[PDB]
């Protein structure tokens, strides 16, 4: 509940594969938030995206609501987020930049799959930290 | 050899990746490259001699499958585990860099993977190019590690 | 995707197994027999004295390739190793003749020879349990009754062509009784070992021992041991009339057939199909066909050199894999 | 010089097919392709082993010094 | 064909030299 | 008692097991890849993988990393036994089909 740093419904404008066969840079404008734009690289082989479809994009930290140092998948029967989401990526917000007054852009890298999120008032929710899960459902 | 990785004429690196190494690095770091856990661990074992510990990071894709990108593979190449001190921060342009769709957009929003960003030894964007792994560039990964 | 290897016009996709726990949140496909034992299937398409075609279904690429590699390079076979030239007066150099004789495959069954130990002196190293001795004594003499203008050397001269059959088994001690029912003979006796003219003689004996294909190719018992993934052709949309004939010409003749009345094109036999992606270059069946390969369905074709049967070669390969696994399991791990 | 015993790539015995291939060419003449297919040389490596061979030993034997 | 040979015959050659 | 076949590489071994490199002589991709597949089918293994350090040496370093439940030696023994069972199943099916035909 309090682990979601961002959540919105986006209308996908463009989906173009630029010299790629399984990754597409989708462009999506928000619904009810006219200042909120979204550019996102998605594995369209696992999560196919077409033009002009509705995407629910949720940015969450601590998806699951030893000192082994190697990531371990959660148990199969674990009540967690991403159960109600088709496509989930894990990355890091590595840059915050201002695009104008009361409008900033936040950049995430999900292993090289980039995402640029544009908005105005999120200063108390989005931080430059490795803990950032991106959840998309259709 | 280790003390002479840079030519004294200009200081640019001269010992670096050759042709097939550059091609394989580019094919690994290519944005279409996704590896499951078994393939990733075999890649890391081949990268080492099977005698290096690797801290497997969380996969870039967590649903529907646990997939690692090739950029994560190369991030592990730079920094295999937490004991290794190599923390590299780098900004570089690949030799083929088509600019982002707008003049206002930052350089890593390039339409191709033409701009390399490395933060904390984590490759965030860009392919493993000749400008990043080859000779003559003072923004090379090996030049920075040196 | 999902177990089908994607065959595209420019690339091959989905070549990795993805059948292990850790591939997804559902930590399924963890190893257990009574699941592999129930899924795994063997389908023997044909069995001959020298060729076997069989299908390993629902087995992993790594295991099937282990079988193939062991067949090629780790199943032992008997081949000539040392050639002792009493006299070689022919035009072929002794080293070349020795190489050719070694390349000749012998129809001697292994497990009836013992592995040679090299830690012992030459005078005690070769035994009767250890070695097969084959002699070659051939002498060329001009045929006096040669027909007029008979250029052919076969009628012009006697023994002008040395063949593998000219190699004769020399039974040593027990060999006389153990190989009584099966005298060591060349699997291919028509191999042209050498060609001689009058006055040239070849006198040698060869010591044939067990060996390993990984050591020298002469010890490899398979002319070729290999597999191929079962091709899969999916016709997504109906193809009919004359585009159906054009579609049928993009595959080997018996692969896909033409339906009567229906007139649509349908896949008749994907096993007969060589994956040439000829249909993928025509931009009219682009949205109508999907080429694939079943990733865990293997069509093994084993052709023996002649020493053993291909089924015996394959069983020896699987036994070799099992035996090295067992030996490694029994070995104690040293620090 | 003389036909190699095995194909370089597969290891299939092709040294026992040289004379049969020659006889297919001369007696009851065939095309080289169908004569190679008749002998069982399916793979193009085994095909080239016979198709590209130059029988130089028959020419060397014209200089046999111990007649 | 279609007859086993490994069951009847002791595989001596498969021992490690 | 073959003490020179498989060795534990102590420099590449963690504390309390769960991470170890095993050097196996006279082995190559054949055993390496099958063993890696079988070991990766073990739910406790988080990292399996072999490398042949040099083609001129009959050598094979196989790296096993597990979670805290079991040790790399345990995982390796389990993988070897499971490969044994796999080969048993393949042998039984092949023998049955060869007999039947
Ligand atoms: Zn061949």
């Amino acid at each position: 509940m309090s682990n979601t740093l961002f959540d919105d419904i986006f209308q996908v404008s463009e989906v173009d594969p630029g010299r790629y066969n399984k990754v597409c840079r989708i462009e999506a404008a928000s619904t009810t938030q006219d200042q909120c734009k979204l550019t996102l690289d998605i594995n369209v082989e696992l999560f196919p995206v077409a033009a002009q479809d509705s995407l629910t994009v949720t940015i969450a930290s601590s998806l699951n609501l030893s000192a082994t140092r190697s990531w371990r998948p959660p148990q199969a029967g674990d009540r967690s987020l991403a159960d109600d989401y088709d496509y989930v990526m894990y990355g890091t917000a590595y840059k915050f930049e201002e695009v104008s007054k009361d409008l900033i852009a936040v950049y995430y890298s999900f292993g090289g799959l980039l995402m640029r999120l544009e908005g105005n008032y999120r200063n108390l929710n989005n931080l430059k930290q490795e803990n950032a899960y991106l959840l998309i459902r259709r | 050899v280790k003390n002479n990785l840079l030519t004294p004429k200009s200081g640019e690196p001269i010992i670096a990746a050759t042709q097939d190494f550059i091609t394989g690095s580019y094919l690994i770091s290519h944005k279409d490259s996704f590896y499951d856990r078994a393939t990733l661990t075999q890649l890391l074992s081949m990268m080492s001699d099977g005698i290096e510990h690797f801290d497997i990071p969380p996969p870039a894709i967590m649903k529907p499958y646990y997939l690692w990108t090739g950029k994560q593979v190369f991030s592990l190449l730079i920094k295999p585990n937490h004991n290794s001190p190599v923390v590299i921060n780098l900004d570089a342009k690949n030799k083929v860099f088509v600019p982002p769709k707008s003049k206002s957009l930052p350089n890593e929003m390039s339409q191709n993977d033409g701009f390399v960003i490395i933060r904390g030894s984590q490759i965030l964007s860009g392919v493993m190019d000749k400008s990043v792994l080859g000779d003559g560039k003072k923004h090379s990964v090996f030049y920075t590690i040196l | 995707m999902s177990n089908i290897v994607g065959i595209e016009y420019n690339r091959v996709t989905n070549t990795t197994s993805t059948d292990f726990p850790g591939f997804s949140k559902d930590a399924e496909n963890e190893w257990n027999v009574e699941k592999f034992k129930k899924d795994f299937e063997v389908n023997i398409s044909s069995l001959d004295a020298r060729e076997a075609n069989f299908d390993l279904i629902n087995i992993d690429t790594s295991i099937a390739n282990a079988f193939r590699r062991i067949m090629i390079s780790e199943v032992p076979s008997v081949a000539a190793e040392y050639v002792y030239f009493f006299n070689n007066t022919s035009v072929i150099q002794d080293e070349v003749l020795a190489h050719r004789i070694g390349l000749v495959p012998l129809k001697v069954d292994p497990d009836m020879l013992t592995w040679v130990d090299s830690n012992l002196p030459d005078d005690e190293k070769f035994t009767d349990e250890n070695t097969i001795v084959l002699s070659l004594n051939v002498k060329c003499t001009r045929n006096p009754d040669a027909p007029k203008g008979s250029t052919d050397p076969k009628e012009l001269y006697n023994n002008a062509h040395v063949y593998a059959r000219d190699l004769k088994f020399e039974p040593q001690g027990r060999q006389s009784t153990t190989f009584a029912d099966c005298p060591v003979v060349p699997a291919d006796p028509d191999i042209l070992l050498a060609k001689l003219r009058p006055g040239q003689e070849i006198s040698l004996k060869a010591h044939c021992i067990l060996g390993i294909g990984g050591d020298h190719a002469k010890f490899s018992p398979v002319s070729t041991a290999s597999y191929r993934l079962l091709p899969q052709i999916n016709i997504l949309q109906p193809i009919k009339g004359e585009s159906a004939r054009r579609f049928q010409k993009c595959f080997p003749p018996g692969v896909i057939g033409i339906d009567e009345g229906s007139d649509e094109a349908y896949v008749k036999d994907a096993r007969k199909d060589t994956v040439s992606r000829e249909v993928l270059r025509y931009e009219e069946f682009a949205d109508k066909v999907k080429l694939g390969r079943v990733r865990n369905h293997f069509i093994f074709n084993v052709e023996s050199a002649g020493a053993m049967t291909p089924e015996e070669i394959f069983f020896k390969s699987v036994r070799i894999l099992k035996n090295k696994a067992e030996y490694l399991k029994n070995c104690p791990i040293t620090q | 010089m003389i036909v190699p015993v095995r194909c370089f790539s597969c290891g299939k015995v092709v040294g026992d097919k040289w004379e049969s291939y020659l006889n297919l060419l001369q007696e009851d003449e065939l095309d080289e392709g169908t004569a190679l297919s008749r002998l069982g040389l399916k793979r193009y490596c085994c095909r080239r082993m016979i198709l590209t061979h130059v029988d130089l030993i028959e020419k060397f034997l014209r200089y046999n010094p111990l007649e | 064909v279609s007859r086993d040979t490994w069951n009847t015959k002791n595989m001596r050659s498969l021992e490690p030299p | 008692p073959d003490r020179e076949k498989i060795k534990l590489l102590t420099q590449a071994t963690s504390e309390d097991g769960t991470s170890a490199s095993f050097q196996i002589v006279e082995e190559d991709h054949t055993l390496g890849n099958a063993l890696r597949y079988v070991i990766m089918k073990n739910p406790d293994v988080e990292f399996c993988g072999y490398s042949i350090p040099h083609p001129s040496e009959n050598l094979l370093n196989i790296r096993i990393q597990t979670y805290g439940e079991t040790t790399a030696v345990d995982a390796l023994q389990k993988g070897l036994k499971d490969l044994m069972d796999l080969c048993d199943v393949v042998e039984s099916k092949f023998t049955e089909k060869i007999k039947s035909m």
